[PDB]
């Protein structure tokens, strides 16, 4: 809250869920799916007790899955369905949640890098049009993240449900030459044990059994260390193999795969993605900056987004880097890598980052008038008045 | 997206 | 939208069916041909669809001159062409 | 000199044995084996163990269902073998009886749907390493050898190395986008949904509603039904009233033998007649899990290829196997491609501005003299070429590695 | 009768022909697409790796590898297998008959000329070869002696000042920055409009929709006010499965980051800043003359105004009493390799070849002295 | 290249 009473709120929407809270929290005050279910019947389900009304939103949505037809307003980034998005946006600001009158009150949005502009644009267009807020700005998700650490300097890669994305930052200065942006993230993985669950004999075809697969890879997948020795487990060894129960009441065995799904972010090409890993592509980020700011790129590698919790990520991903830089900088002396000094800081609550450094930045930046977007300017220019962020557009 | 990819 | 047949009964037996059915008016037992052939036939018909295809679409060898001809309409109002020549500089430093 | 590798596609409803070379495959039986069951009790390991010689009492393919006091058991189940003991005896009389071939003289083709579990693979080539002992083995894709069966119906100058191959048989129907020769496999789609499952629903309806059916052999009509008076609707509710204001005309009358008494029953072929392949465009009627058509499917399946090969690949939709046999298939299969095909350039086109109007994608379903067996012959070209004989997994490999070498098949990276 | 084969080999495009004709016999990408699917159809033309244009015919289930980056082969059996197919697949001639004219740009490793000779002398077994730097047969085909050659091919952009023949090697310039470099950065601006290409076989597909739609605007500046008042700039494309794009203001904007590097992140002067410097590298007496002699060639430099913009360029830079002239034929997109067909048949360089003798006497050391 | 620049 300002010095004028307005609550100044902080959303992240998210592609695979919204974190949402106030200015200067240390937690995000509420974490819910992002997705818009509505009441369908199935001749395998039986429910007659709970009320379920014609359009469920966002946590309510999930846990009553069994009975909707879900679907995600949000994709890779850039949103699909604005009516959906519209409806999760006036329950994420509804009494069942963050509790605001948005006539008076200034939000916090967020964006990943590279995304079509007509998706901020349009965005920008609701805030001020639909909620009629009295402020609004578009920060960019790596600032927020090194915000929330405490830096300056340092490789964001920040892998969130819907998307993967390496955004180095050096003494404050943006390099936007270096952000890269690989399309795999969460919702390819669980697409990818989708599939290999299929292998087994397992159907997970309708729209609820996306998050029993994905609540299936969030418990039990984990990010192999050297993977030869991962495949000699599975093929000699009985060591990975592990029970699940869905929610209906089946038992299903998860084996292998639980290194075979999260695995598709450093191997693509199992995925059919033509390109490089997140190891790979963060070595040639790293690679492709002046040579005086890769020796201090190196020492700050900041790990972000829910898709980088995997156990065993952070060592996998820094025995990956120490891997290329043993064979493509010292082109094979082992006696010098030793002198290598990698630190990946993977923070405990990395699963929120961006929503910690946007919490920061808005109780920075609350009580000024040349840092949000008033409504006053939008009733002037239009969609123009994002000029203001350092994005051009007429 | 528009184009490329369905987003 | 097209309409069915109502009258239409292809009556096979097993036998019959595991070769073929009368829905498909030449399905069955076919006349014995030579398969390396066929194959080999293939393949260079394949081929030379290939280079239809390849010469049929956007060539990005167009400008070189000869069989793949210059890319005319690059030529600008400032441009002169290579053709021309000027004279080497007389300045009045060079002369007495 | 070198005698012709053996092609044996074993599929859920029907296995095509040959000689590769040849034109169509020499043997073509059921998928059955009729061995000795009585009312025993313990394990299926355990009542299995046969004294003496009692083991080889069995039969196979059509020599299965004739024997009314044997019990005939089906090995492969989804294009799954789910028992190894009838699959590896099934195959012994396949080798020694109807090919007659010496199993140490003749590489070997055989086939597999996309979704095999490896360890299905590996069993395969234990049983035709170590017991048959065979120089080479191969394990091929059924649909991939599908497309090359459509070049000898189609004029020259358009034979094609490019196209979808819809392949539906007994216990499943997967999709295959082959482009220039390499199967795209992270793009093969698998739905259990085939045949079988449109015999169990035609029999379920027969029951529900018609009497003088004998029970003995109420899946044997259910075929004979639906293999003979089944075609495809442009609509579901308009043919219920079709049927409905004008049942003179649209249901039609089977009259077949009950194979005891030779007495004849005669039963009314009603909605059942398009409510079976309806399945193929509406899964749930046969299993609740699937929901999606088979035209969404074949969307999804070449919109996931490559970009400059989804032009060909909407060209040469090349349909295989027998269920895919029923009247207007390919039609309706190529209508609802062209709707979505169409409503997607449309779109396209919109967002554009206006300013261009693309090529309408070509989209055609290709009906070809060699559907009923067109993965076998695909095989028996593969077969005969001299290449197939370095792409074999030699007996030294075997010897060498161990059945892991036949572990990998094109549907999974690494 | 043995005649001379004029081999380019440049990044991006590869041009080979005979000795004393008038335009490249065989012109194809310099690609290699390894296969990245396991197809089963066995025996029907399967192979490990297609070259050149079988490549593109394929792109859509490959791989493409491009062996010359920035002038410089990173990878030496793909560049083997590019001169193969130069040899025995589009020229049709054995190599061991016939001399072999190279090209290189300025200012490479000398691994690369010695390596070339190597290949040359003991893969394909030439009785003999040379290397020229390409900004020179640029001038040679022009039909001149005295100029400022501004060669920009795919992947490397030099400029070479020559005044009646002899070079002035002390001014020599370098800016690895061509097109492969507007291409991977108007894939990265088509994005704003919601346009995701990733895949190297839609790196071609954008290489493409900058080469037929992509123009230098004459002043940025005012073109961007244009295209943002008004619907009058846009151009429609379509793409090979059927979707269609639309780019109204990238046209320019790509081309652009030659004048203005830092859109790509790069510290160094634009293509005009370049070629000035590079005047001015010289002494007072011959600039008149390579002001008016201002020669383009190479790809990157087929885009419609790009004379008109380097001219207002070179003039606001230029001394105000010094005529500037932009000599741009339509036929630049070749004219290093007619400089080498012209060179190749000269009867006064039948003796600068090196000779299959010479390189068995010194090995491949001798590249450095002989050639220039 | 070796140092600076890829190549
Ligand atoms: N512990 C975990 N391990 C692996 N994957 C996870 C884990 N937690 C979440 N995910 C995946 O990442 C997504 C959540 O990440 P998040 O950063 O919240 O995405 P968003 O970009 O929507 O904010 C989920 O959809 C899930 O698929
Ligand atoms: N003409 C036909 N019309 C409809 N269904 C058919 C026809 N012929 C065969 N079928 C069905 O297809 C299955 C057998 O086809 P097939 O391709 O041999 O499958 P598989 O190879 O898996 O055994 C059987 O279930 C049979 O009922
Ligand atoms: N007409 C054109 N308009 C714009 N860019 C072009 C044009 N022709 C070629 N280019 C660019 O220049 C490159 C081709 O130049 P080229 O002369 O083939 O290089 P090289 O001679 O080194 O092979 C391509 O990468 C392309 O991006
Ligand atoms: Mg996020
Ligand atoms: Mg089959
Ligand atoms: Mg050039």
């Amino acid at each position: 809250m300002d010095s004028q009473g307005r609550k100044v709120v902080v959303c992240d929407n998210g592609t695979g869920f919204v974190k949402c809270g106030y200015a200067g929290s240390n937690f995000p005050e509420h974490i819910f799916p992002a997705l818009v279910g509505r009441p369908i019947i199935r001749s395998t389900t039986k429910v007659g007790n709970i009320e379920i009304k014609d359009l469920m939103v966002g946590d309510e949505a999930s846990e009553l899955r069994s009975m909707l037809e879900v679907n995600y307003p949000m994709e890779n980034g850039i949103v699909r369905n604005w009516d959906d998005m519209k409806h999760l946006w006036d329950y994420t600001f509804g009494p069942e949640k963050l509790n605001i009158d948005t006539r008076n009150c200034k939000i916090l949005l967020t964006e990943p890098p590279m995304n079509p502009t007509k998706n901020r644009e349009k965005i920008v267009e609701v805030m001020f049009e639909t909620y009629q807020f009295s402020g609004v700005y578009v920060a960019i998700q790596a600032v927020l993240t090194l915000y929330a650490q405490g830096l300056l300097t340092g490789v964001v890669v920040d892998s969130g449900d819907g998307v993967t994305h390496i955004c180095p930052v050096y003494e404050g200065f943006s390099l936007p030459h270096l952000t890269r942006r690989l399309d795999i993230a969460g919702r390819d993985i669980t697409r990818y044990l989708i599939k290999l669950l299929l292998l087994r004999g397992y159907a997970f075809n309708h729209s609820a059994d996306f998050e029993t697969v994905r609540m299936i890879k969030e418990k039990l997948c984990y990010v192999g260390y050297n993977i030869e020795q991962e495949q000699k487990l599975a093929l000699e060894t009985t060591v990975l193999v592990e029970s699940y129960t869905l929610p209906d009441g089946r038992i299903i065995k998860v084996g292998g795969e639980r290194f075979e799904a999260p695995e598709a972010l450093f191997q693509p090409h199992l995925i059919n993605v033509e390109g490089v890993g997140v190891a790979e592509l963060l070595f040639n980020t790293i690679q492709a900056a002046d040579i005086d700011t890769r020796s201090e790129f190196y020492k700050h590698i900041v790990l972000s987004g829910g898709s980088t919790m995997y156990p065993g990520l952070p060592s996998r991903l820094e025995r990956e880097l120490k891997q290329l830089y043993l064979e493509r900088v010292l082109k094979g002396d082992v006696e010098k890598l030793s002198k290598f000094k990698i630190r990946i800081e993977d923070p405990p609550r990395r699963k929120h980052m961006v929503f910690l450094g946007g919490a920061v930045l808005a109780d920075i930046m609350k009580d000024k008038d040349n840092f949000w977007m008033t409504r006053q300017e939008y009733q002037e220019k239009g969609v123009r008045v994002l000029e203001k962020l350092g994005v051009t557009v007429r | 997206w528009x184009a490329x990819c369905p987003a | 939208d097209w309409e069915t047949d109502p009258d239409f009964v292809n009556d096979v037996s097993e036998k019959e069916q595991r070769w073929g059915a009368k829905t498909v008016q030449g399905s069955g037992h076919q006349e014995h041909i030579n398969i390396h052939k066929l194959r080999e036939n293939v393949f260079q018909e394949h081929q030379t669809l290939k280079e239809k295809e390849l010469e049929t679409g956007p060539k990005a060898s167009h400008g070189y001159g000869g069989k793949f001809g210059v890319e005319q309409d690059r030529m600008d109002r400032s441009a002169v062409g290579h053709e021309y020549q000027s004279k080497l500089s007389k300045h009045c430093s060079q002369v007495d | 000199g070198r005698l012709p590798a053996c092609v044996v596609d074993c599929g859920t409803g029907y296995t095509k044995l040959g000689y590769a070379g040849n034109t169509e495959p020499q043997f073509i039986i059921p998928s059955c084996i009729a061995i000795k069951e009585s009312a025993k009790v313990g394990d299926q390991a355990q009542r299995r163990v046969m004294k003496g010689v009692d083991d080889l009492d069995f039969f196979i393919g059509d020599e299965a269902i004739e024997k009314p006091t044997y019990a005939t058991k089906w090995p492969i189940r989804h294009g799954i073998v789910e028992d190894w003991d009838l699959m590896e005896r099934f195959m012994e009389q396949v080798i020694f009886k109807y090919l007659r071939a010496e199993p140490e003289d003749h590489y070997f083709l055989l086939t597999e749907p996309p979704l095999n579990t490896p360890e299905n693979r590996e069993y395969t080539a234990e049983i035709m390493f170590e017991s048959f002992n065979v120089p080479g083995l191969y394990i091929a894709v059924q649909a991939v050898l599908a497309l090359a069966a459509s070049w000898t119906s189609r004029q020259v100058g358009e034979r094609t190395l490019t196209g979808t191959v819809i392949d539906s048989g007994d216990g499943v129907t997967h999709v295959i986008p082959v482009a220039e020769g390499y199967v795209i496999g992270s793009c093969i789609k698998h739905i259990p949904i085939a045949g079988r499952d449109i015999t169990y629903f035609i029999q379920q309806l027969l029951r529900d509603r018609e009497v003088g059916i004998p029970p003995e052999q109420s899946l044997e009509t259910a075929k004979a039904v639906k293999e003979r008076y089944s075609y495809v609707c442009p609509d579901l509710v308009k043919e219920f009233n079709k049927y409905d204001t004008d049942g003179s005309k649209w249901i039609k009358q089977y009259t077949g033998i009950n194979a005891i008494s030779k007495k004849e029953f005669s039963i009314d072929v009603g909605y059942e007649r398009f409510l079976g392949p309806e399945i193929f465009f509406h899964p749930e009627f046969a299993n609740p899990d699937f929901t999606q058509p088979i035209s969404e499917v074949v969307d999804e399946v070449i919109q996931n290829c490559p970009i400059d090969v989804r032009r060909p690949l909407y060209k040469n939709i090349v349909l295989s196997g027998g269920s895919t046999m029923f009247r207007d298939f390919g039609r309706r299969l190529q209508r609802d491609l062209k709707r979505t095909v169409d409503a997607r350039l449309k779109l396209s086109e919109e967002l554009s501005g206006g300013r261009l109007k693309p090529k309408p994608i070509d989209v055609q379903v290709i009906t070809h003299h060699m559907q009923r067996y067109a993965v076998w012959f695909g095989g028996s070209m593969l077969a005969s070429t001299p290449e197939f004989y370095q792409v074999c997994h030699t007996k030294k490999d075997y010897e060498e590695i161990g059945p892991s070498i036949c572990r990998h098949n094109p549907v999974f990276g690494v | 009768d043995i005649a001379a084969l004029v081999v380019d080999n440049g990044s991006g495009m590869c041009k080979a022909g005979f000795a004393g004709d008038d335009a490249p016999r065989a012109v194809f990408p310099s690609i290699v697409g390894r296969p990245r699917h396991q197809g089963v159809m066995v025996g029907m033309g399967q192979k490990d790796s297609y070259v050149g244009d079988e490549a593109q015919s394929k792109r859509g289930i490959l791989t493409l590898k491009y062996p010359i980056e920035h002038g410089i082969v990173t990878n030496w059996d793909d560049m083997e297998k590019i001169w193969h197919h130069t040899f025995y697949n589009e020229l049709r001639v054995a190599p061991e008959e016939h001399p072999v004219l190279l090209t290189e740009a300025p200012l490479n490793p000398k691994a690369n000329r010695e390596k070339m000779t190597q290949i040359m002398f003991e893969t394909f077994n030439t009785p003999a070869m040379y290397v020229a730097i390409q900004a020179v047969l640029s001038l040679y085909a022009s039909g001149r002696t005295t100029g400022i050659v501004m060669d920009s091919g795919d992947g490397v952009t030099h400029t070479v000042p020559i005044y009646e023949g002899y070079a002035l090697p002390h001014a020599i310039l370098r800016l690895d920055l061509a097109g492969r470099d507007l291409t991977d950065y108007l894939m990265k601006i088509l994005t704003e409009r919601g346009y995701s290409f990733t895949t190297t076989a839609e790196r071609e597909i954008v290489r493409d929709i900058k080469e037929k739609l992509c123009y230098v605007a004459l002043d940025f500046e005012q073109e961007m006010a244009t295209a943002a008042s008004s619907s009058s700039l846009e151009k429609s494309y379509e793409l090979p499965d059927g979707q269609v794009i639309t780019i109204g203001n990238e046209r320019f904007r790509c081309p652009e980051a030659l004048f203005q590097p830092s859109f790509l992140g790069m510290e160094s002067c634009g293509i005009h800043e370049t070629t000035f410097n590079s005047i001015m590298k010289c002494d007072v007496d011959i600039r008149k003359d390579l002001y008016a002699n201002t020669v383009l060639s190479g790809g990157t430099t087929m885009y419609p105004g790009i004379a008109d913009r380097m001219q207002k360029e070179i003039t606001a830079l230029a001394p105000s009493t010094m005529k500037i002239k932009i000599i741009a034929p339509p036929e630049r997109k070749y004219s290093v390799w007619i400089g080498g067909s012209i060179l190749a048949s000269l009867s006064t360089f039948q003796q600068m070849w090196i000779s299959k003798q010479e390189y068995d006497e010194s090995g491949p050391s001798i590249v450095h002295r002989k050639c220039f």
